[PDB]
């Protein structure tokens, strides 16, 4: 996985050396962020089934025809809303896992790769899980740099869908 | 490669689970005492010809049989063979003291290593001997209280004496 | 790879025999009923799509084990490559289906491919199931009785279960 | 083995796609022609012990020195008789299986592969079989498209031995 | 590879020793006799083509099932891969008669051939025979006594039918 | 190894084809040669314990600080000593296989390669070796082609030591 420090340790492997002084400060300054960026994390965390409930229910009211239209792909069923609450949460779970690693190594591994392919097969339109995204971002309640980060990765989803 | 921020992430992401308390707290607590982590890679690092040179010169007074005309490190290849791969293992070592986790030194280091060294005769418990004696003097130069904030750094020191014992088994 | 055709003359070769008057017929029947095959291919190919998403549907809904946090088909990575196997063997099986011999499928696809999954810790149990599911839905569709020329077409469905059988056969 | 049907599969192949529509059409075609090529081998098949019998003796014929010169390559002896006469039939199967895949395929793989180096390595004269090929064409008595597909793939062995 | 002198240097050097008188001897006595391995080499290599064929030529006689249909030298490409087959094991024992080592001859054709003809299904005890007339043949026309100063080659003979031998074995 | 009579095998097998005759008679060659240059090092094998006695004490006479300067890289203690005679006998049984080998394989091999990493790492000066090198060229007594030889291989251990 990439994170600010496996990168400065994988360019001083390509080169078949010990690790530099900026490579060691890079990471210093990695640890001085993760501090916030950890907080954010936590705060998502212990926040995240109010804010997957809201972010649902913030799909269905834009797009009425997810509870209604008949297919599995959509949120008719019981089947379809539980599903959609997953997926919901998937995303909400990589936010803050990209918040901890510090960087979009874990939303680049375990959601975006295959995207694509998982929403045209499943006819998943991307325009929901975005309308979730924006939900999310409207009602975390982050302030400052928590701010910048978490919706950094949340804008990066949303650009991943688009 | 994992470091422990992606470590902890990849165990949670198997079971589908946000991070625990336990997991934020064990994260914050690294963070806390990084520059302990950065004062020991920058000590090793700075050291590292010293501590390869050193340990291969124990390693031959203890095992003189690698150094008899016939043995494993005799010829000049042979024995810049094996150097080159304590430097090499001291150099991963390092990457995974920086990384807070093993991950780099498995996969691009000590996988198959102990193969290598049963088709080509080395003898990997030798190998495993070199490896402790710079586990000694990594950790006494990481942990020289000389030129240094006073502090206490005994946890440290068991994870990097992990991640070399880790080495030695891996082809002992 | 052999098509039907090289087969009988790869059997004749070895064998250093003119083909027999059984040869002879089987291969001339096989070109009397060959409308048949080219519509099943046709019928499979214009739907492999709706095939495999189906199948996989049905699968999952199966094996809900597979789409938990750390089940195999868990990411959308693991998903992507798992649908692309689906479709990959299905292709080799209208492969096999146009030429009248499993070769292509043995060959290009099947071999190996039991000793791939054990290493990656796929279920090819699993996998297995995939095929069969769809088997059933290609030969539903290569079999539809609307919109194509009345007649029999039981011989061709079972020589197509028979590669579908074969492929699953070889990875469960 | 190249024939005209796995020419289509291993184009799609090639391409990682299913099967087009053109490359099914190829194989119509082959399914068309296959009967009279079929019929072609099987007369063959049914007159190959006198097609044989016939050739050999037109190769002694043609170069007489074959059945009195001393040597293991020649047909002095029963043995080497024995050795000819397989050899011819050889060809001629080849050329029924030629007939039955739809191209030059067996011939290419059974026969032709290494040709030149065992005619070679033995002292076989390439002539011998050329007159062989030849009294075949003269007397198989095919005609019309199965005298067309035959002499092909008895002109190809002609060429492979030139 | 090694030459005969090589060998004995690197003998040496695994017991960290100046050669022995008993091993500046035995190179000595190889000098000495060498104009006859020269003839020995000149001789097999001017004469490759026709031990190659003969021999091929007796195996088949003696040996009817490799060249029945089905059998591993029926098919002008297999017997061509198998006329090759010959030619390189020739070729090779020609280097180690020069060199007066097998080292050529095990490290670049040798090793590993039984596992390629088991994985072939070629059958290696008939390809030993196919080496052991190559060598009957090939000492007959090393050792002819016309058109040569007369002298005694039977220690140079027998270590010929040594690396003839040794192909044989590492096959059969 | 290199060898005069391996250099020729190996220029054979490049081509896939049987020994030259320029091939075979660059082997004659080297067997006419072959018999001065094993005199040589049967010379230098029986008088080695001498030179390498006496090339030791010439190191020490030159450079005085090898015998008293603290530190395991030095002769200042028993064990120095040893490994010093050791070496130095090291570099004269590499010179007697380089004449029975005839060329520089066997030093190249065994020795050479990794000599300057071993000397960088173990702390040993080239300058000890060359003057080593010098006493035995000054010492062995061989005359006419043996010394050339031996000199030549003994001028390319001071080349790689430079
Ligand atoms: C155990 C290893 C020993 C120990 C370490 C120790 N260090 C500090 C404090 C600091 N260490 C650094 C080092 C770096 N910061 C960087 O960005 C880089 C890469 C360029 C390095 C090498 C710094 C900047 C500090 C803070 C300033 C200071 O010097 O104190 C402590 C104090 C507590 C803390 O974690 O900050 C300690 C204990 N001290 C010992 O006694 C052990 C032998
Ligand atoms: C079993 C699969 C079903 C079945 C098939 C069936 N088809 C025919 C006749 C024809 N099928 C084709 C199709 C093609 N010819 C081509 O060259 C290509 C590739 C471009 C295709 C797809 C054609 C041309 C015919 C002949 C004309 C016609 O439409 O009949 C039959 C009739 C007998 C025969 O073999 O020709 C049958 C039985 N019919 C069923 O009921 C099964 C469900
Ligand atoms: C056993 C192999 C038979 C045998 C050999 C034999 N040869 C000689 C002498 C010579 N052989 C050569 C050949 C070469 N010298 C080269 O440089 C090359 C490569 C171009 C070759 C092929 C030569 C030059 C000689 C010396 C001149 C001569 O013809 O005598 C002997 C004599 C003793 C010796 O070793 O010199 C012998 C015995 N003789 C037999 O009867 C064996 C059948
Ligand atoms: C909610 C916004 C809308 C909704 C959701 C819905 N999703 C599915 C099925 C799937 N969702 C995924 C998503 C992921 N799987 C992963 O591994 C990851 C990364 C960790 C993601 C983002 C996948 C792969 C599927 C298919 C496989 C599965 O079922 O798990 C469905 C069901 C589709 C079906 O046809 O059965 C639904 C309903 N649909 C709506 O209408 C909501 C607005
Ligand atoms: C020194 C303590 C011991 C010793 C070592 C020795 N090793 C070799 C050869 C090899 N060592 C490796 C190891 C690695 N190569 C890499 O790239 C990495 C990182 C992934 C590692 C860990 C390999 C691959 C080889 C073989 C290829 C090569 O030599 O480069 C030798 C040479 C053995 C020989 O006979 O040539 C030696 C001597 N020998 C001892 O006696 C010590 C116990
Ligand atoms: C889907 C039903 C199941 C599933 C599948 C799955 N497969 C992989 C990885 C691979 N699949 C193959 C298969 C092929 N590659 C080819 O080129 C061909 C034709 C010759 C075949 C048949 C290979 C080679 C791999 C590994 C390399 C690659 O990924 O491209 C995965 C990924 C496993 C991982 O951990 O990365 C998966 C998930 N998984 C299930 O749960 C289903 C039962
Ligand atoms: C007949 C026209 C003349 C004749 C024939 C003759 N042939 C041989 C020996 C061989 N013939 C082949 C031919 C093939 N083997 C294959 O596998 C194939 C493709 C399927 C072919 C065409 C081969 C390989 C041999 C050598 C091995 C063997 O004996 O089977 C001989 C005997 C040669 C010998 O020296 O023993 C003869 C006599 N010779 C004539 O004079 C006829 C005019
Ligand atoms: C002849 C006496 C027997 C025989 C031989 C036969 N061999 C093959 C195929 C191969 N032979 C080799 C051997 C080598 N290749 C090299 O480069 C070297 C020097 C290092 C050697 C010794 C190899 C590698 C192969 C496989 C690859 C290739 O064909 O080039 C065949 C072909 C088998 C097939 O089915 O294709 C045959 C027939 N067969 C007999 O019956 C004789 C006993
Ligand atoms: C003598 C001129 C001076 C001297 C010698 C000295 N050497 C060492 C240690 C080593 N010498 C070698 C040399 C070789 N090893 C090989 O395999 C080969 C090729 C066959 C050579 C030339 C090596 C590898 C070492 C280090 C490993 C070992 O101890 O064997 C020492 C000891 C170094 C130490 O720190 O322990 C000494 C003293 N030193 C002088 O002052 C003499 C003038
Ligand atoms: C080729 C391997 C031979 C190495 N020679 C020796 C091996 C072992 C010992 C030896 O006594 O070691 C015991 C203690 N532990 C650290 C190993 C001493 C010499
Ligand atoms: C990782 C593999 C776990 C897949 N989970 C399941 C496996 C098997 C079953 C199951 O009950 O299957 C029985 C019938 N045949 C078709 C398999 C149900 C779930
Ligand atoms: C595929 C291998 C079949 C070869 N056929 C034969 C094998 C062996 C014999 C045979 O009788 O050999 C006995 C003597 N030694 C030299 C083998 C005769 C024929």
């Amino acid at each position: 996985m990439k994170t600010p420090i496996t990168e400065a340790i994988a360019a001083a492997d390509t080169q078949g050396r010990f690790l530099s002084n900026t490579e060691l400060q890079a990471v210093d300054g990695r640890f001085k962020r993760a501090v916030a960026s950890m907080e954010a994390a936590r705060a998502l965390t212990n926040n995240a089934q109010s804010l997957i409930d809201g972010a649902a229910q913030a799909v269905y009211q834009k797009f009425p025809y997810t509870t209604t239209m008949q297919g599995s792909q959509y949120a008719s069923t019981p089947e379809g809303k539980a599903k959609c609450a997953r997926d919901i949460g998937y995303y909400l779970r990589m936010v803050t896992y990209c918040l901890v690693a510090g960087g979009t190594g874990p939303m680049d591994e375990y959601l975006i790769a295959g995207l694509s392919e998982i929403n045209s097969t499943f006819d998943l339109s991307p325009s929901w899980y975005i309308e979730a995204l924006k939900y999310i971002k409207a009602n975390h309640g982050l302030t400052g740099q928590a701010a910048v980060e978490a919706n950094a990765y949340i804008d990066y989803a949303i650009n991943a869908l688009s | 490669m994992l470091d422990a921020f992606a470590k902890v992430v990849a165990q949670a992401d198997a079971r589908g689970e946000f991070l625990t308390n336990a997991q934020f707290d064990a994260l914050s607590n690294l963070v806390k005492e990084g520059n302990k982590r950065l004062d020991a890679v920058n000590r090793i690092t700075s050291n590292a010809s010293t501590i390869v040179a050193n340990a291969a010169r124990a390693l031959f007074a203890e095992q003189p049989q690698l150094i008899q005309p016939g043995g494993n490190a005799y010829t000049n290849r042979r024995m810049a063979a094996c150097l080159r791969d304590m430097e090499i293992i001291l150099r991963y070592v390092t990457y995974a003291i920086l990384a807070g986790d093993s991950s780099v030194l498995d996969d691009r280091c000590l996988n198959g290593l102990r193969e290598t060294y049963q088709a080509l005769g080395t003898p990997g418990s030798s190998v495993a001997v070199a490896i402790q004696k710079m586990k000694d003097a990594a950790i006494a130069i990481a942990n020289d209280p000389n030129g240094i904030t006073p502090g206490d750094c005994s946890a440290l020191m068991s994870e990097i004496a992990g991640y070399f014992d880790r080495a030695a088994a891996a082809v002992a």
